């Protein structure tokens, strides 16, 4: 149930 | 400037429970933290799946302290590497992406104490994480201080209270916001007599005795978080311990065990000036 974080950090 | 919170010490405002700590210098059963109450609180976030991994603390603009078992623990098949995790600083809400407040940083390198004992009792449960790039401080992001020999000697005494914070379980129940609880340090003999686990000088335990009425303890997900104390000498917050282990959560007769930060400062210093 975690809110999606920006893709800039996931990349 | 470590240990001075932008929203409290810097403005000469006190949080609602620090007085309790001061009066003693002579997360289960906790409460919601106040905004900016623990600016050094760090959340170790796992990329896939996106979930809470552990707590941690900010000790400088580029270094984060946590518990070794948060990254390496063979019994539970845990062996995370740099790219498996993210560091979320300045947070309050557990699950929400706090836009314009929190800062997510990537890991450059992980350093686990060479003599960390995961096989037996989590002796030397400590690890350092170097961030790829410096995190900018703010009202919600600020480093805590590390104790020196004198600070440890004067504050690490049975009866003296410390503060533990984390987004871990509320019962042995996920919190909406960062939780906090103040707990008294317990005499070594009592800590030893409460468990069959072998205790070392690299740990200390804390929590209320059954006859003390009050309760509280860290729980799953709080590991790696800070156990801090506010020095009555210079009014700065010092991280004296790291949430390490316990048998269950908040059980009568049991206590939480924390990594003795000062005892391992030699290693911390060595790592920081050698690789950082
Ligand atoms: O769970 C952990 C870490 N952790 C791990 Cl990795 C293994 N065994 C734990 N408890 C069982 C034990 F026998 F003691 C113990 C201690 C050391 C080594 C092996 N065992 O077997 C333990 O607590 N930390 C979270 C935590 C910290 C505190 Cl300070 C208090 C409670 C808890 N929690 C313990 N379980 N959930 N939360």
């Amino acid at each position: 149930d975690f809110e999606e974080i920006p893709e800039e950090y996931l990349a | 400037d470590c240990g001075l919170r932008p929203l409290f010490e810097k403005k000469s405002l006190e949080d609602k429970t620090e007085r309790e700590l001061l009066e003693s210098y002579i997360i289960v059963e906790g409460s919601d933290a106040e905004i900016g109450m623990s600016p050094w609180q760090v959340m170790l976030f796992r990329k896939s799946p996106q979930e809470l991994l552990c707590g941690a603390s900010l000790i400088s603009d580029r270094w984060v302290l946590t518990a070794a078992h948060c990254l390496l623990y063979p019994p539970w098949d845990k062996n995370f590497t740099e790219n498996d995790l993210l560091v979320r600083i300045g947070k309050h809400s557990r699950t929400r992406y706090e836009r314009n407040i929190e800062k997510i940083s990537m890991l450059e390198k992980i350093y686990i104490h060479p003599r960390y004992n995961w096989r037996e009792n989590l002796d030397r449960d400590i690890a350092l994480m170097k961030l790829k790039k410096p995190v900018a401080f703010s009202d919600y992001i600020h480093p805590v201080c590390l104790p020196d020999r004198e600070t440890a000697a004067s504050l690490l005494q049975a009866g003296y209270k410390g503060r533990v914070t984390g987004w871990g379980n509320l019962k042995e129940g996920q919190p909406s916001v960062l939780q906090v609880v103040n707990l008294p340090i317990v005499e070594r003999p009592v800590c030893k007599d409460s468990t069959r686990i072998r205790i070392t000088d690299n740990m200390f335990c804390a929590g209320y005795k059954p006859d003390e009425g009050k309760r509280g303890d860290a729980c799953e997900g709080d590991s790696g978080g800070p156990f801090v104390m506010k020095s009555p000498f210079n009014n700065r917050w010092y991280q004296m311990g790291i949430v390490s282990w316990g048998e269950g959560c908040d059980r009568d007769g049991k206590y939480g065990f924390y990594t003795h930060v000062f005892r391992l400062k030699k290693w911390i210093q060595k790592v920081i000036d050698q690789f950082g």
